[PDB]
RNA sequence: CGCGACCUCAGAUCAGACGUGGCGACCCGCUGAAUUUAAGCAUAUUAGUCAGCGGAGGAGAAGAAACUAACCAGGAUUCCCUCAGUAACGGCGAGUGAACAGGGAAGAGCCCAGCGCCGAAUCCCCGCCCCGCGGCGGGGCGCGGGACAUGUGGCGUACGGAAGACCCGCUCCCCGGCGCCGCUCGUGGGGGGCCCAAGUCCUUCUGAUCGAGGCCCAGCCCGUGGACGGUGUGAGGCCGGUAGCGGCCCCCGGCGCGCCGGGCCCGGGUCUUCCCGGAGUCGGGUUGCUUGGGAAUGCAGCCCAAAGCGGGUGGUAAACUCCAUCUAAGGCUAAAUACCGGCACGAGACCGAUAGUCAACAAGUACCGUAAGGGAAAGUUGAAAAGAACUUUGAAGAGAGAGUUCAAGAGGGCGUGAAACCGUUAAGAGGUAAACGGGUGGGGUCCGCGCAGUCCGCCCGGAGGAUUCAACCCGGCGGCGGGUCCGGCCGUGUCGGCGGCCCGGCGGAUCUUUCCCGCGCGGGGGACCGUCCCCCGACCGGCGACCGGCCGCCGCCGGGCGCAUUUCCA
RNA sequence: UACCCACCCGACCCGUCUUGAAACACGGACCAAGGAGUCUAACACGUGCGCGAGUCGGGGGCUCGCACGAAAGCCGCCGUGGCGCAAUGAAGGUGAAGGCCGGCGCGCUCGCCGGCCGAGGUGGGAUCCCGAGGCCUCUCCAGUCCGCCGAGGGCGCACCACCGGCCCGUCUCGCCCGCCGCGCCGGGGAGGUGGAGCACGAGCGCACGUGUUAGGACCCGAAAGAUGGUGAACUAUGCCUGGG
RNA sequence: GCGAAAGACUAAUCGAACCAUCUAGUAGCUGGUUCCCUCCGAAGUUUCCCUCAGGAUAGCUGGCGCUCUCGCACACGCAGU
RNA sequence: CCCCCGGAGCCCCGCGGACGCUACGCCGCGACGAGUAGGAGGGCCGCUGCGGUGAGCCUUGAAGCCUAGGGCGCGGGCCCGGGUGGAGCCGCCGCAGGUGCAGAUCUUGGUGGUAGUAGCAAAUAUUCAAACGAGAACUUUGAAGGCCGAAGUGGAGAAGGG
RNA sequence: CGACUCUUAGCGGUGGAUCACUCGGCUCGUGCGUCGAUGAAGAACGCAGCUAGCUGCGAGAAUUAAUGUGAAUUGCAGGACACAUUGAUCAUCGACACUUCGAACGCACUUGCGGCCCCGGGUUCCUCCCGGGGCUACGCCUGUCUGAGCGUCGCU
């Protein structure tokens, strides 16, 4: 029964919510679930970016979000053989792998390749063994890090 | 203040502790002090009470100074009988008076090869922990 | 419980057998037959509106309002008529905004904090502390809040490192580092001015936690103290100032007694 | 009229395995209402919900695009915030009602068939030995079987692949054991066992205290321990415990080196020759349920029933027409995600015996119903039974004494012991039922008194008796206020120093890439402005923000003052 | 004042629905304990507080085994986002400025170029400012200080009434257009009218109150409907087998 | 279901069993709705309604305010006249 | 000259201000006070619980209960006196509610008046003596009178009971 | 002062309110995430020196061995034990054991009937008979054996 001068009001109370209320007190405690497994999963691979692999630069689609920049789901196949990494290797050394990513410009494939160029410059790979072969870099960039990166790797500033 | 979780320290759940608690652990908890001289001796402040240790009353009615022998332990009564505590009832058949043994002191353990290792693992680990923070 | 006094199947046979007409339990040969049930009057039954569990239990503040509200908590703590008018027995500590050497975080046996709250003549809180313990007054004994106190002097430090392992068993005091403030501890039950003891890298800090007035915070992201209302927050002295007093209507004071009319 | 292959198909208490049932909070298939709402009601709504039924797991399902989009484009699934109560649905009413993008949690990808290549390169079960045996396996040896050519294994699967040619660069992992070395985060992984500070000190209460004063700093001691429980009250110290990178002993977990047994000749980039995709499916017609999906979202049944530059999608049917974007008809997959069942715990601004679960107890028990089902009431002696010996009356139940107790005015349904109601004692009343409101009077129980209640407090006057000062100075201490702002410290407004400016930083789409580092961009320096800090000088608010001297006054202490003073008392 | 008693006056038994209850209207023997406007969400206005063209708050994140903690603190996350900062049309879409002056197109109430001012005006308007004149002051006069009264005159907030103006939709009518294109192109004007509009802002968040709803919804109350189940030991028949 | 038929009977129940659930079904209709004091204080009329035992809107009511006025020798405004 | 209150001596004192000034305190004037439904305000009105605080109270006696005991408030209620009772409890400043009962043919439990009343009346029937026993109309034995009258109140079974 | 009645009070009953307790609930978190044809869940019947119920157990039955633990158990008995001893008791539990139903399993539900193997008595397999042990349910897989078919053939 209306009086004067409200709203129309049409709330969705007529199903029946009151058997599926999902309240939430685990919230607090799901907050401790979680940073037990961030940071367990940070001692168990110990030097590694904490964040993951390395994502790559990508822009967002409908016009509202032109201008912005995204991380990407993974560096597409198109940009991996112009940096010059198999793609079944990229998987192995932090480097997300999309092959799914239909590349229509210039522009934003440079702008892509020079993060996969950049990493590899800034990049330490524990050899195979101890007493290991090429590609492996040397005892004195091998002593000087155990550096987890806290945070995502190079992070993309818009 | 207590910090361990998986400790409880709520008032009903260990006073369910207790009732319920089985003949192996009263032991532990039907512990009374020793005496001063003793206490010098071994270095072990307390001992679970046995049967026939002597015991002298420190509080209670008939608190006194005279050297009982316990005679046996009402571990279901959760309280011991002692030699000479007790008192006359209508018929004059006497019964004896329980008493907790934290109201009562032990003056002369009664020595065994169970009760000698309980005595110096006690010792060896007050003297851990002093050692310890030293 | 979803299921107090509602697991029950009675029906209400009514109207005409003389009864009540409130739903009865069915059947049987006990005495819960044709009793009543589902009912908030009737002995089983359940209460009115069973207590649910999605209350909302939580509440909120906006952030700077929770921040404004440890300067006022802060600047209380200063002005011993506040803090004494807590009960907070003042009255041989040398100054009020106490100052101690940062010693004192790195104590690591409570003799010596029992020590330097001697030197301090802050024993007397913790003396009344002490004091004050007795057992609660209602059925709370029998859930686990058995004891109470009053409230000590709180210890503020920049860095734990060890201190509150030495102010741990003196009752009463609780331990707050500076960049974790707590308004529920410096201001207990919401009334103002707790003593606090801080210590010397702490007090330093305090301007950069949370700013001057003419700087920014430069810990917070954007903050700066609350402005005032009013300056000279005394208004004795601008009653008697020669400006107000010269442009005043003088006063009147004759009370006038009515006059019986003979 | 025989024997032999194979294809179909039987029988075995044949050798070896496996399935059923239970639980059911969460999960997955299906089935599927009506109360109700619309103020009637049939559509709608309740609601793809309750019940029904099937099936699982420690999570399930989903999942590697026949996607989203229209952008300078994104990139499996699931969850959270958001979109948004919005696009749409609807007797366009009641009401219903998504997604995309964006942020975040988490983040992992992969296999077949086919087309082909390879001497079936394969797998299963037997029998002997070698190791291993409480998740039955590896190693070897056998004309020991059998499956398989109606198709097993290796490469390979669309992100391309194979095969070739030549371009470049050089080769450890896997598993079965056998050991051994570091016990490996709650700050020694899981579980068990046993262990680790300090008063029963003085006095005093009391039936008994764990209480009240006291005790070398709130008293003694300990305090990385002051949580809790026990204990004849209210206990850090009496007892268990508590804290503690505290100790010790088993077991289990998991990771790290060695030995052995076996498996494995496994790359990377370039040019050419071919090689390709899942049919009674897609799609259309139609009918029924479903969504919000509308000239049909999804699902079905029936009918029709494909294609290979094809097919689907591109949210109003249709033709033509261009673009975009995927690759269906086959399959596997951890993580965030859910848990009113179960095991094991922890907590509470919760209830406190008609409350809280039906259930604090022999409770899903007693009991009812043929049965499906229904389903209660009921906690407390004391601290210790010390639970009343004995004498006596009585057939006995019950008493009277006695005794136990701090208490039986705590006696076995016994703490406290209300009201209704009843019993008797006391007092007062009583023909208009009682009760009641206003007003007094009479009587009572007590209560205040008085064995004068004459209530006190100043000041003063008088008469008695007693101690020391006030008044005054002198010594000391301590204040107050004052101004000379006098000397110094302090801060407000202003000015000067451009002095901190780089020995002050932070901020800024300010400016320079003359710079530096890294790859036009990022980082860093240098220029600029706004803001915050140093030197000194001046004016002024000289501000409770002080310090020192000088002064004036006060007070206290100590001296001096001995009595027309100054106090006390009556 | 309260216990008992006495008297004089007054005086019908409460709850309830009701035009009307002491009612020959209904509930009520008595006494104990229990017992009824709750929570959630969504609006609305009022009020308090923080910040203010912004302001958050959630989810996340960074900080603990919680004792107090499942707290508090912090984060270009702080704006991804909501709400606000802008409307109006069904939609394609457009989108809040005028005034003035001078100069130039014929000032043509039309079009263009340089300068000034900037939210227009009228009437009330709390009201501040200016104030003629007074009113004394122990003398005659002189004269600067201090206020009181103060006719009259000015700025004029908030708000109200009105006239103007601008944005969008629609209409009418009419003019000149600009030209990366050609005008079934786009662009401007005058007058009226539709609008939840602008016309130098007031929101956001957090509390509390009141009210209205959706919720079991202030408590108790149907006759029914639906889904699954259990009954022929009574009785209704049929059958089988016995007995009278 | 069963009825030589009365709507009979179906475990004290029959014009449609009993049990549990959906379920706290719905009620414009009865009944109840818990401490004091202080201030203000109604309606039973209007139009519309499958409206006539109910609502919607009018009034009448209260609360909250605000804008001013000037009894501060110096008032405009209103009105059951 | 016509002087200074650290003193004019004060009915005005402007040099310093109440006892009074909890500044949401205190005070002086007037006016006015019916009330259902309803609204609003105030409640040192009350109930339970939490954060504070009361150097609160308490085995020299807390809660509750009981009181022809002394009183305060317009009242909600409150304070004291005694008594019994045997372990905890309240005042103030804030927060939170499952917060106040006469009533609902209310729920559960308890208890009255009715009332020592209705009632212990279907099938004809008992009596004497003894025994036992604390105790006999009612048991047991004996004696007498009687009924059921073999389609039984007699002698055996089924189902059911256990 | 007769009795009755009423009011009030003192005490006494009746009744169980209030109050104070609480080995119980409720709520919210956390870790784990554990059934069964090698016979589950559930049900029946048994089992204590004196034992009905709850609980604990399964003819080895108020427990068995084992390992910690280290002197009780208790209502009363009664006891072994040597408390210098697996050592009383409790906890753990990893060795062993598991009456009858029950998916329940030879066929049936009366508790009745069988079959097939074995080993005791009987027999001297002589068949019963008596006693004891192991099998004998449905569905389905792989393999194995014995087969059936005017199914396709081949050889004859
Ligand atoms: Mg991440
Ligand atoms: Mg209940
Ligand atoms: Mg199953
Ligand atoms: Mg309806
Ligand atoms: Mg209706
Ligand atoms: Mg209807
Ligand atoms: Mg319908
Ligand atoms: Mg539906
Ligand atoms: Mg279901
Ligand atoms: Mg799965
Ligand atoms: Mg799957
Ligand atoms: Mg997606
Ligand atoms: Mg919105
Ligand atoms: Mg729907
Ligand atoms: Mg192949
Ligand atoms: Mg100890
Ligand atoms: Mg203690
Ligand atoms: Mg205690
Ligand atoms: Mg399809
Ligand atoms: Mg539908
Ligand atoms: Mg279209
Ligand atoms: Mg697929
Ligand atoms: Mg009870
Ligand atoms: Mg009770
Ligand atoms: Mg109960
Ligand atoms: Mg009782
Ligand atoms: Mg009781
Ligand atoms: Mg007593
Ligand atoms: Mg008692
Ligand atoms: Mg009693
Ligand atoms: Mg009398
Ligand atoms: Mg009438
Ligand atoms: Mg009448
Ligand atoms: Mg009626
Ligand atoms: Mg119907
Ligand atoms: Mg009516
Ligand atoms: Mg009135
Ligand atoms: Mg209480
Ligand atoms: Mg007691
Ligand atoms: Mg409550
Ligand atoms: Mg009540
Ligand atoms: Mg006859
Ligand atoms: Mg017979
Ligand atoms: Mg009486
Ligand atoms: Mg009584
Ligand atoms: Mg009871
Ligand atoms: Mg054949």
């Amino acid at each position: 029964a209306p009086s004067r001068n409200g709203m129309i009001l049409k709330p969705h109370f007529h199903k029946d919510w009151q058997r599926r209320v999902a309240t939430w007190f685990n919230q607090p405690a799901r907050k401790i679930r979680r940073r037990k497994a961030r940071q367990a999963k940070a001692r168990r691979i110990a030097p590694r970016p904490a964040s993951g692999p390395l994502r790559p630069v990508v822009r967002c689609p409908t016009v509202r979000y032109h201008t912005k920049v995204r991380a990407g789901r993974g560096f597409s196949l198109e940009e991996l053989r112009v940096a010059g990494i198999h793609k079944k290797v990229a998987r192995t050394i932090g480097i997300s792998v999309d092959p799914r990513r239909r590349n229509k410009c210039t522009e934003s494939l440079q702008a892509n390749v020079q993060r996969l160029k950049e990493y590899r410059s800034k990049l330490i790979l524990f050899p195979r063994k101890p007493s290991a072969p090429k590609k492996g870099d040397s005892s004195a960039e091998e002593l000087k890090l155990a550096t987890q990166l806290t945070g995502p790797v190079m992070p993309i500033r818009n | 203040m207590k910090f361990n979780p998986f400790v409880t320290s709520d008032r009903s759940k260990n006073r369910k502790r207790h009732f319920n608690a089985p003949s192996h652990i009263r032991r532990k908890i039907m512990s009374s002090p020793l005496s001063k001289e003793l206490r010098q001796k071994y270095n072990v402040r307390s001992m679970p009470i046995r049967k026939d240790d002597e015991v002298q009353v420190v509080r209670g009615h008939y608190k006194g100074q005279q050297i009982g022998k316990v005679v046996q332990v009402y571990r279901k009564k959760y309280v011991i009988y002692i030699e000479r505590v007790q008192r006359e009832k209508a018929n004059g058949t006497t019964v004896h008076v329980g008493i907790h043994p934290s109201k009562v002191v032990i003056t002369r353990l009664k020595l065994d090869k169970d009760r000698k290792k309980i005595l110096e693992r006690k010792a060896k680990s007050r003297q851990v922990g002093k050692e310890k923070g030293k | 419980s979803e299921l107090a006094g509602h697991q029950t199947s009675a029906e209400s046979w009514g109207t005409g057998r003389a009864v009540a007409r409130i739903p009865r339990v069915r059947g049987g040969g006990t005495h819960r037959s044709g009793q009543g049930a589902f009912g908030n009057m009737c002995r089983g039954g359940r209460m009115f509106a069973p207590t649910k569990t999605w209350r909302r239990w939580h509440r909120r503040v906006n952030t700077t309002q929770k921040r404004y509200a440890i300067c006022s908590a802060l600047a209380a703590s200063a002005l011993p008529a506040l803090v004494m008018s807590k009960g907070h027995r003042i009255e041989e500590v040398p100054e009020l905004p106490l100052v101690v050497e940062d010693k004192v975080e790195s104590y690591k046996k409570t003799k010596e904090a029992v020590l330097l709250l001697k030197k301090l003549k802050a024993w007397n809180d913790i003396k009344k502390v002490y004091a004050s313990q007795r057992m609660r007054a209602g059925k709370g004994k029998m859930r686990n809040r058995r004891r109470i106190q009053r409230r000590g002097p709180c210890i503020i430090y920049n860095e734990d490192n060890g201190i509150i392992k030495a102010f741990r068993n003196i009752p009463g005091i609780t331990l707050l580092n500076v960049s974790k403030l707590n308004i529920l501890k410096l201001a207990p039950g919401g009334h103002v001015g707790r003593f606090c003891i801080w210590t010397e890298s702490a007090f330093r800090k305090l301007d950069e936690l949370y700013g001057t007035w003419r700087k920014a915070a430069t810990l917070k992201s954007n903050y700066n103290l609350p402005m005032h209302k009013m300056l000279n927050t005394d208004l004795s002295r601008i009653l008697k100032s020669p400006e107000i007093q010269r442009a005043l209507r003088a006063p009147r004071k004759k009370i006038h007694r009515r006059v019986l009319k003979k």
